[PDB]
């Protein structure tokens, strides 16, 4: 097989993703969505983790759900789905403590803050999490590549 | 990772209200 859904990955591990994987899926998915916007592809909200496809080479793409849409709404729905992958298997009354830069990323993506407006803004914030910003493409590809290979061993 | 009791109007709570 060449791709696993984020949903499959969560089920196989029966535990949430780690923080680095959240940063990486976010960066990588936004990279693909940005390439698709260049070709005026139809925009789809991320309804569940099933739509997020992690590939053997570490690319991450967004499939349409089996069933107008602003760029910000795709981002918002991705932010929500990523948060649920970090929260996977927790009781409704418990809450994972995220590092502050990652909480901030999610808060801004989901518009729950008490300012991100494109795929490119999300990528900039993900790149800034690394000590050396220019390592982002190779590092985040490597994280998702490892996430795939490891899940395939189980 | 650290687990703590759900925070009133923290991130988990704000996100539960969007869905």
């Amino acid at each position: 097989r060449d791709a696993l859904s984020l949903e499959e990955i969560l089920r196989l591990y029966n535990q949430p993703i780690n923080e680095e994987q959240a940063w990486a899926v976010c960066y990588q998915c936004c990279g693909s969505l940005r390439a698709a916007a260049r070709r005026r592809q139809p925009r789809h909200r991320v309804r569940s983790a099933a739509q997020i496809r992690v590939w053997r080479d570490g690319a991450v793409t967004l499939a349409p759900a089996a069933d107008q849409c602003m760029e910000t709404e795709v981002i918002e729905s991705l932010g929500i789905i990523i948060y649920k992958a970090l929260d996977y298997g927790l009781k409704e009354n418990e809450e994972r403590e995220l590092s502050p830069p990652l909480e901030q990323l999610i808060d801004h993506m989901a518009n729950t803050v008490e300012a991100i407006r494109s795929y490119r803004d999300v990528m900039k914030l993900c790149a800034a999490h690394l000590p050396t910003e220019s390592d982002a493409p190779n590092h985040y590809q490597a994280v998702c590549r490892a996430l795939f290979a490891e899940t395939m061993e189980l | 990772y650290k687990i703590k009791p759900r925070h009133d109007s923290g991130i988990k709570a704000k996100i539960s209200m969007k869905t």
